[PDB]
């Protein structure tokens, strides 16, 4: 319902139900993996190979081939069983090379449920009786201060919630012209959230083509594993356009320069280090958790006066997310070639 | 038109030092790799390796040691020399021209291509003997 | 490895590993007494001087033996035949496949 | 309380490289942001970077980029969540760079800003 | 989606005793009835009988009866609860049982009964 002659003053960042929202989405998170099987039984010895491929002593192979002990469903008899691993998810323990799971001191994980996925869903946060809510829909407006044209709503429109470090993926796109905002801009121990008009298409896929493989760990538990790697085993990869690239990045160096005065020079570079899934950009392509390298587009610089970049990605099983003590999670391989077509529409 | 044409001695003494040379027709040693295969009588031919200028002098890692390819491009030839001649090294050897190619399969950036080769003409033989 | 069709015919010659990935396949023949000779140095691309209808499989398969597919065959044909796959998972084969001989009536 | 205890005071030589650890106890690890800063007598203040030890975000300081390093470790145990360790690998060492680092923290109040931080270690002294 | 897959089509002899499959997906398979049917030319459809998969009750056509038979496999694990399968296995064999057979579903809505069958099979022939 559009108002007339109001104008109240707003802040996106001392404001509430964006904690709501992250603390609903954590503990619904965690209530999807109750029902779902332990991994007790796998933090075990690990006879891992080399894949059978041909292998270069320059680089390394992405792909450890492991055998290891399990237990049937039946107690007494046990049994010998082969599956395939990340370099990321498994380390040496110390002739003989036998390795073990990186999560075999910290926490058992939790393998989610193949039923189970994670694609996003569009959730509207419905206030109750007795509150509303306003959106402000002025056109310019940097997300603080008096905004002249609000209307009240009984629930919010569609957030697709993504779970994307760099490069927000999915989000709603800005009206007629890049926007960048913060809580203050002089601080720069607050980040900037850059939002712009037109999307840039983004594909990502896998192209190495796997085999899921069920192991009974006992009455009622399967593990799935990586079973043989169907074809050449490649590296998994994202694209965008260079064209549109470059351009989006002409329009934020152009929205950039406001804050800054005009006689400024602006470059990008990559991130400066960490963690994995802070220094790179991380996001999930149905049920399948790509970090990939981010180096290939924040590579440039601008002064005051056909071709598509690829980049790679290493794809890890086990997951830390939101960096708890004592929770991870395992999650299962997928069939066949993976990609996804996606949208980044903002920056951080 | 190339023709290539090979010289040996034939009958060769144990735990002596083998060397062949290998003469051209036609194109010369720049021009082209080159490439050396054995083969013993009713078998499958052994590829013994290629050798050309500019390091590119690739050889079988199951000898790896006891032969060595060169070039002579004053006198226009191929040659070769082996060391230690046991009695399974009794074969009929081969100098002859090879060209490369590569083979793409995925991103080109990210070496998941390769270069295989394979050898249009070929020499006659020599047939090697290791007898005392 | 004896295969023997009536001249005029199809001719089917199987050589080598199964396949595991990507491959580029090189066939060469070979006359008694002679010297080896190229006929076929891509999955399915031929040189000069060696006619058609030696077709190849491609490589592009997954899980499958290098085939050689010869139709109409004649006395000339009668020779040596060798393999040399290039897999994009195995290494270098310094060595050659298994000799498949054919004969003909 | 809110602790945060150093290592002792190193003396190194020109072209070696320094790592000072921050080990930080009485208060969330992973929620608030640690900054590092310097002494140097007749010069005063100058900062380095912050790292945000909940992944290992840096940032560094313009004019100290390509010498210095932060990384972190984590408390993992359900015992004792609470302490956390900080580090900072300073490299390139010139004897110019002799002074008194510190490893900080901001306050815990609402408007409390990044940079007004609060508690403080006790100091390390690197001369070279 | 509702998907249902029989086997191909086979020839017997007189006498013999013909098994055919009829794989469900896409929906709670322990819920809705599987039916029979057959089509023979110049005799139109025929009515086999039902069986419902959640325990494998069966009713059969009385003129058939000492010939048919039905049963049933379920889908026990907590991942793929979606298919299933039901068989038909199909004995005394005459000449003139010649027909294409389907495996027939009832829909899903809420005034849909049990034989208005909204989804059908490819249906399998068999001659003998
Ligand atoms: C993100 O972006 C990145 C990059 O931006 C993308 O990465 C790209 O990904 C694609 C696909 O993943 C890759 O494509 C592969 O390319 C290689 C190389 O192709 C080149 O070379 C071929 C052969 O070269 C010969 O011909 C050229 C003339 O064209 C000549 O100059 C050269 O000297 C040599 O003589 C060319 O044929 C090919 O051209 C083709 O593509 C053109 C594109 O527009 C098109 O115009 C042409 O008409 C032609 O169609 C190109 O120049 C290919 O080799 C490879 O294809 C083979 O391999 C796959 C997997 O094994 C298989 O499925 C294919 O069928 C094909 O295998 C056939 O070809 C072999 C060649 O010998 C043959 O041996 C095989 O047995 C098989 O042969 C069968 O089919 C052929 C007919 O095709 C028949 O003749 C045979 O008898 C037999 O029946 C792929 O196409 C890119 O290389 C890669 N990188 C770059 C930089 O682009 C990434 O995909 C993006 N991701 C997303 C999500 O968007
Ligand atoms: C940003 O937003 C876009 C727009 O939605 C998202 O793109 C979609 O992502 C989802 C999840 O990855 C994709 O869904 C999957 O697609 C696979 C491909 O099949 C497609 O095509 C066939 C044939 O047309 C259709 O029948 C099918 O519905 C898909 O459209 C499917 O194989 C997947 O199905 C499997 O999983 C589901 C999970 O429930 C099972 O029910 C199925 O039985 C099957 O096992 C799945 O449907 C979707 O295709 C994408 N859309 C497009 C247009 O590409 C981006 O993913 C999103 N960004 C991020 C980071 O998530
Ligand atoms: C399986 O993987 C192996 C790698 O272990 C790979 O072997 C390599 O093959 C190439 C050609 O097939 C060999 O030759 C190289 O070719 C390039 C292209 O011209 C040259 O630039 C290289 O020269 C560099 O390296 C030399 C030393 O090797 C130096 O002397 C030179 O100055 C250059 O620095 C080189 O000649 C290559 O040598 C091998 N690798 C090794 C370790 O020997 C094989 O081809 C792969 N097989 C398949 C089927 O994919
Ligand atoms: C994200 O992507 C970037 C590139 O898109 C990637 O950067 C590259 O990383 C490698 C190693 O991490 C860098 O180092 C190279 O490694 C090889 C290994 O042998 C060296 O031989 C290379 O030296 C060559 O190049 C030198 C300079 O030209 C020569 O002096 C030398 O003789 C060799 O020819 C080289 O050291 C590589 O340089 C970068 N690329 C760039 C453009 O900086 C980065 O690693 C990716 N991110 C992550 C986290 O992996
Ligand atoms: C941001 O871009 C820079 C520019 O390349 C990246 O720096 C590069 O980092 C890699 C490691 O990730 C360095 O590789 C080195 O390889 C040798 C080989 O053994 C190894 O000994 C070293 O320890 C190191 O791993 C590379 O030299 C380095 N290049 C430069 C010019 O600094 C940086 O990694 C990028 N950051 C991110 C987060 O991507
Ligand atoms: C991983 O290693 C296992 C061995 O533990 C491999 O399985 C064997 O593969 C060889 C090669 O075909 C067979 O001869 C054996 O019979 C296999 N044994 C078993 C128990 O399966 C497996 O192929 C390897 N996987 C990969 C991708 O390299
Ligand atoms: C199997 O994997 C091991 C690693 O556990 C390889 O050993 C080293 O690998 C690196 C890079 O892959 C090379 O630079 C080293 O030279 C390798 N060490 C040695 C002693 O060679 C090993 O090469 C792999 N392959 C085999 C056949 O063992
Ligand atoms: C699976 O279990 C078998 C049985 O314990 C393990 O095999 C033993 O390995 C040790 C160490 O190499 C030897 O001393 C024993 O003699 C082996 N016993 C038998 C019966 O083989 C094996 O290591 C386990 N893991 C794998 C990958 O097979
Ligand atoms: C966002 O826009 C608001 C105005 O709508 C800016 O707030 C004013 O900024 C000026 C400086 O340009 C100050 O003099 C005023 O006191 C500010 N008013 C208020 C109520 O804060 C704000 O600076 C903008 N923020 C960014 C990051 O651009
Ligand atoms: C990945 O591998 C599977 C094999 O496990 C491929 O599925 C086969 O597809 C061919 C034709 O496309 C069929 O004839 C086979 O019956 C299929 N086999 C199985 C087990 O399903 C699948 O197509 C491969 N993926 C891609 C993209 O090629
Ligand atoms: C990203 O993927 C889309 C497809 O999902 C690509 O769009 C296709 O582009 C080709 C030309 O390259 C057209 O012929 C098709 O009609 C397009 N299809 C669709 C559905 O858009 C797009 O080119 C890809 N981008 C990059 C950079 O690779
Ligand atoms: C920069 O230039 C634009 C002209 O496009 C002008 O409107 C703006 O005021 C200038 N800003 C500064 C800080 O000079
Ligand atoms: C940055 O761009 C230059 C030139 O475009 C390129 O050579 C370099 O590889 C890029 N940086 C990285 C880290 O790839
Ligand atoms: C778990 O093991 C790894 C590998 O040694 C080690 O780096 C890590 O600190 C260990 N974690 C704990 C809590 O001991
Ligand atoms: C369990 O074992 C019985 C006996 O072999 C078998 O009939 C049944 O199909 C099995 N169930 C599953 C889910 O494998």
């Amino acid at each position: 319902i559009h108002l007339e002659n109001v104008t109240e003053e707003f802040n996106m960042w001392k404001n509430n139900m964006v904690e709501q929202m992250h603390t609903d989405i954590i503990s619904l998170w965690d209530q999807s993996l109750k029902p779902c099987v332990k991994l007790t039984p796998l933090c075990v010895t690990l006879q891992c190979t080399n894949v059978t491929n041909n292998i270069t002593d320059d680089m390394r192979g992405e792909l450890k081939n492991c055998s290891f002990n399990m237990t049937t469903e039946l107690r007494d008899k046990k049994q010998k069983v082969y599956s395939l691993f990340y370099r990321l998810d498994v380390v040496q323990i110390n002739s003989n090379k036998e390795y073990r799971l990186i999560n075999c001191n910290t926490s058992a994980c939790t393998q989610a449920c193949p039923k189970v996925s994670f694609e996003p869903i569009p959730i509207h946060y419905c206030a109750p009786a007795g509150f509303a809510i306003l959106k402000c829909k002025d056109k310019k407006f940097n997300g603080t201060g008096p905004c002249p044209s609000v209307s009240t709503v009984q629930c919010t429109h569609g957030i697709k919630p993504v779970v994307s470090t760099q490069l927000l993926l999915n989000g709603s796109l800005a009206e007629e012209e890049v926007m960048i905002r913060s809580e203050n801009i002089t601080n720069n121990a607050k980040n900037i959230l850059v939002q712009f008009n037109t999307p840039v298409q983004i594909n990502c896929t896998r192209p190495n083509n796997n085999t899921r493989k069920s192991i009974r760990i006992g009455p009622g538990q399967a593990f799935y594993a990586t079973g043989d790697i169907i074809g050449d085993i490649r590296q998994a990869h994202c694209n965008v356009s260079k064209a549109t690239w470059n351009e989006t990045l002409g329009k934020v160096v152009k929205q950039l320069r406001k804050h800054f005065g005009n006689n400024t020079i602006i470059r990008f570079a990559n991130s400066s280090g960490g963690d994995l899934e802070v220094t790179t950009h991380s996001f999930n392509c149905g049920g399948e958790f790509f970090y990939c390298n981010t180096s290939g587009l924040f590579n440039s610089t601008w002064i005051s006066n056909n071709d598509s970049i690829t980049l790679p990605c290493r794809i890890k099983q086990i997951i830390n997310m939101w960096q708890r003590i004592g929770q991870c999670m395992y999650a299962p391989p997928i069939q066949g070639v993976i990609r996804c077509v996606s949208n980044i529409t903002g920056l951080i | 038109q190339v023709h290539l044409q090979e010289s040996g001695p034939g009958l060769v003494k144990p735990s002596e030092t083998l060397s062949l040379t290998c003469n051209v027709s036609g194109t010369l040693v720049r021009d082209n790799y080159w490439s050396w295969i054995r083969q013993p009588l009713g078998k499958q031919p052994e590829w013994i390796g290629y050798v050309h200028d500019s390091g590119d002098t690739n050889y079988n890692p199951s000898l790896k040691s006891r032969v060595h390819l060169s070039l002579d491009k004053s006198k226009n030839l191929v040659s070769l020399r082996l060391t230690g001649v046991t009695a399974a090294d009794s074969a009929i050897y081969y100098c002859a021209t090879t060209k490369h190619g590569r083979r793409i399969y995925g991103v080109v950036a990210f070496k998941e291509w390769f270069t295989y080769f394979y050898m249009d003409v070929w020499g006659k033989g020599t047939s090697v003997t290791v007898s005392s | 490895t004896f295969v023997s069709v009536a001249p005029g015919q199809t001719a089917r010659i199987t050589c080598g590993e199964e396949s595991l990935g990507s491959r580029s396949v090189i066939w060469y023949q070979q006359r008694p007494g002679q010297a080896p000779s190229l006929i076929i140095y891509n999955n399915n691309d031929r040189p000069s001087g060696i006619p058609d209808r030696f077709s190849g499989s491609p490589g592009s398969t997954f899980g499958t033996t290098a085939t050689l597919t010869i139709t109409s065959v004649e006395a000339g044909d009668e020779a040596d035949y060798y393999c040399h796959i290039w897999d994009s998972r195995r290494p270098t084969n310094w060595v050659f496949g298994e000799g498949t001989t054919l004969i003909v009536l | 309380q809110v602790q945060l205890v150093q290592s002792g005071a190193v003396i190194k030589t020109p072209g070696s490289s320094v790592k000072i650890s921050c080990r930080a106890s009485g208060y969330n690890f992973r929620d608030y942001s640690i900054h590092w800063v310097r002494l140097i007598p007749d010069k005063g203040f100058e900062w380095i970077g912050w790292i945000k030890p909940l992944w290992g975000a840096v940032s560094y300081a313009r004019q100290l980029q390509g010498r210095v390093s932060m990384t972190r470790q984590l408390s993992q145990d359900p015992d004792d969540p609470d302490w956390g360790v900080a580090y900072m690998e300073f490299s390139g060492l010139t004897p110019a760079d002799t002074a008194e680092y510190f490893c900080v923290r901001r306050g815990s109040c609402d408007y409390c800003g990044d940079f007004p931080w609060q508690y403080w270690g006790q100091g390390t002294v690197v001369v070279v």
